[PDB]
């Protein structure tokens, strides 16, 4: 007994979406379900890493202020939208993708040039629509590697990076039991994410990082 | 599922459907019969409501 | 009387606070961005929505 | 003890009689969460009596209620008492302070 | 005896009865109210806080 | 005078302190009451009524 | 510098002598002696041969044995916290203990 | 990809009992995540040691009373349960304890042994009041975890204990409050760097260099269930 705590197992993967996932563990020891539910929260949307648009440089712009036409939605808007974007890029710190599109009608990421040592790995993200008969748009998009989410704080339009690939992430604890007592924790832990990692290997992901800070202490 | 709500449409005499309920979980209780819907070991009374 | 003053307190404005002013796609970065601490609930924020 | 009273524990737990009060003057001769004893002092006795006030403490009893009412010494042996000092908390006492 | 079985059958028995729970005086129909009852270790009647 | 005592002891004399949640860490939002109420178990405990 | 100082542990089941062992050994240790065993010196194997019947019929006979172990731990080293420890501290009947200062 | 690992760089046993302990460097946030996650752990998981039954020699149950001493056999359970030891690779030993003579009984009045060792000697077991009084007591310890209140342990025990037993509830976990803070630190020339203090307060019978490791293996191997999903 004495050094020998309760080991959950998956009670389920209870899979609804490939972007979202309702992970569940049963038993953990009592209020374990928060020190572990709630620190892999910290750490998954917070510090994971990855890659993020991180600038962009539409053709001609010194603001997004500027409402250049041809287009649906104000800069405000495509700067935003391209914010939205998921990518995936292969051992580099910053990478430029250049986009064009010309036509009326909608622009999806589809249409940019796309390296193959990038994936952009939801193409059908429309970035705008285009409204008149001569209507093109081209533009830089940069890409970039870095860690959690950052802010705004920090002819270029920068833009808040979204680097950690969650969406969210939100855990409950709850009520569970044995044969002999119902003070147990059953964990919960939900979490949707934008197409780069599937959610049931990025909370493996995460997991490791939380370990790899134990491995100094653990005997 | 937790109450009626389907079943309410169906028996628009209300009370009715709980006279249909208690027909149909006679059926199974005393008739002997069983239902179709894919059950995963559970108490039965949830599926008598939805006939 | 407590559920409502929770609600209360979530929704109010307050016109000075952290990380106000900023423009976010949607309600789970607005979540992300309370969560980790970036912005004040209360703050002033514009969102699309849907 | 309550941290904040009135004053007014001071007299409730005394006059209601529970704790077991010092009828007489003198100094604790014995102690032991059953009996205490006191050897009461000359200026206060009576002169054919062998001068030694006991006091037998109600232990475990049940109340009407069904509480238990045992009461325990707050002397000390050797210790000084003077006319009307707690000799015993009763319930709900401290150092003869009420303390529900 | 209380034995290690019968919780597990317990929660086989309840596992969807309702019970009925009323308090006194019950001024109005709303004063009885049914609700699928959960297990629980102590002994109070844990309600629900809206109700 | 009870500022006066608080300040005999090295207490904050708001009376309130920022207090943190054991489930996370994170601080509560402006500091709350914190002290030593007396409190009275009464005798209608809930084994004598079950 | 006192010299070794020998403890005889003897026993009839071996499992208790070796429970006494581990609380010697371990209590010489907490207290910081170069313990020296425990030499398992030879058990005492002692037979009876006795007539079962309440009479005539002498091939029918039964023999036991008795089993005395012994455990010989030698501290070289006292430190006379060890002196106290040892002189205070007793065990379980099925053990008996004798010292032999030097 | 830049995370700069933790070691447990430095400990001040400032008491007997209270202690410091820091793990530095650490990344933003981990300064939190595992501030709160051991001060947590630390609650309820350490392991220790703790007084379970007593038989005293002439008692019956909790509520009686021994003549010449100063506390109702009640308030010798309630002392002895604050009472804290270490014991050496055991999981339960028994202590007898005698005393005579007026004045107070202490834990030093305990039979010591080399495999025992009492945080404070000073903590107080009654008082002896006449001059041929005396108690004699079998104060039994077990090893384990968290809290266990007697009418539980009666009801895992199944056999019917003696007349003259007394039980007492058993409080292993031997941290009283732990408190944990976060701050820079000159590493690299750089910001940012977490220096996590640690401090804490015990009933004295581990040392932080076990206990955080022991916390942090105890966190180490319940999180693999999330590696190996």
């Amino acid at each position: 007994s004495v050094t020998e705590f309760l080991k959950p197992r998956l009670v389920d993967i209870e899979q609804v979406s490939s972007t979202h996932a309702k992970v569940t563990l049963e038993p953990l020891e009592r209020g374990f379900g928060h020190t572990l539910g709630n620190a892999l929260r910290r750490i998954l949307l917070s510090s994971m890493p990855g890659c993020a648009v991180t600038e962009v440089e539409i053709d001609g712009v010194l603001h997004e202020y500027s409402t250049k036409e041809g287009v649906q939605e104000d800069i405000l808007e495509i700067l935003l939208n391209l914010k939205g974007l998921a990518v995936r890029v292969q051992g580099k710190d910053e990478v430029i993708l250049t986009l064009n599109k010309s036509g009326i009608g909608p622009v999806t990421a589809a249409d940019i040039t796309h390296d193959g040592d990038v994936e952009i790995v939801k193409p059908q993200h429309v970035i705008c629509h285009l409204t008149d008969e001569n209507a093109s748009i081209s533009m830089r998009i940069k890409v970039q590697r870095g860690r959690g989410y950052v802010p705004a704080s920090t002819g270029r339009l920068l833009v808040d990076a979204c680097y950690s690939p969650v969406e969210r992430i939100a855990y409950n604890v709850e009520a569970a039991r044995v044969e002999q007592r119902t003070d147990l924790d059953k964990l919960v832990i939900e979490m949707e994410t934008n197409g780069t990692i599937d959610p049931e290997e990025a909370i493996r992901r995460a997991a490791t990082i939380l370990a790899e800070q134990l491995e100094a202490f653990v005997d | 599922r937790v109450t009626v709500q389907d079943a309410v449409e169906k028996i628009g005499n209300r009370f009715d459907l709980v006279l249909v309920a208690a027909r149909r979980a006679r059926q199974m209780q005393v008739g002997g019969k069983d239902p179709l819907v894919p059950e995963e070991n559970d108490k039965t009374t949830v599926i008598a409501l939805r006939e | 009387q407590d559920v409502v003053l929770g609600l209360y307190y979530m929704t109010r404005d307050c016109v000075n606070a952290k990380g106000e002013g900023m423009v976010l796609t949607g309600p789970k970065e607005a979540e992300r961005l309370y969560r980790s601490g970036l912005a004040s609930l209360h703050a002033r924020v514009k969102v699309r929505i849907t | 003890k309550p941290l904040v009273g009135t004053g007014m524990e001071r007299a409730v737990a005394v006059d209601s009689g529970v704790t077991a009060v010092a009828k007489r003057g003198g100094v604790v001769q014995y102690v032991d969460a059953s009996r205490i004893v006191i050897k009461v002092n000359e200026d206060e006795m009576y002169p054919g009596e062998a001068g030694i006030d006991i006091y037998n403490l109600t232990k475990y009893t049940r109340s009407n209620q069904n509480t238990c009412i045992n009461q325990m010494p707050c002397v000390s042996l050797g210790e000084p008492v003077e006319r009307g000092d707690v000799l015993a908390d009763g319930p709900s006492t401290d150092l003869g302070e009420l303390a529900l | 005896r209380e034995e290690a079985v019968v919780w597990d059958i317990l929660d086989e028995v309840i596992r969807e009865h309702p019970v009925l729970l009323n308090r006194a005086p019950t001024l109005h129909r709303l004063g009885i109210q049914a609700f699928e009852p959960v297990l629980i270790e102590g002994k109070a009647i844990q309600l629900h806080p809206l109700v | 005078e009870i500022k006066e005592l608080l300040k005999l002891g090295d207490l904050p004399t708001s009376g309130q302190i920022r207090l943190y949640d054991g489930r996370t860490g994170e601080q509560f939002e402006r500091p709350v009451t914190v002290g030593y109420m007396y409190m009275l178990k009464l005798n209608h405990l809930v084994d004598d009524k079950m | 510098q006192n010299q070794r100082i020998r403890i005889r542990l003897k026993a009839f089941d071996h499992r208790l002598i070796d429970q006494a062992t581990a609380e010697i050994v371990e209590t010489a240790k907490r207290t910081g002696a170069q313990v020296r065993g425990p030499i398992p010196l030879p058990t005492r194997k002692e037979r009876f041969t006795v007539l079962i019947s309440p009479h005539v019929n002498k091939d029918a006979r039964d023999q036991y044995e008795i089993r005395t172990h012994l455990r010989l731990v030698d501290i070289v080293e006292p430190t006379e916290k060890t002196v106290d420890a040892l002189m205070r501290l007793d065990l379980a009947a099925g053990v008996d203990v004798q010292i032999s200062l030097g």
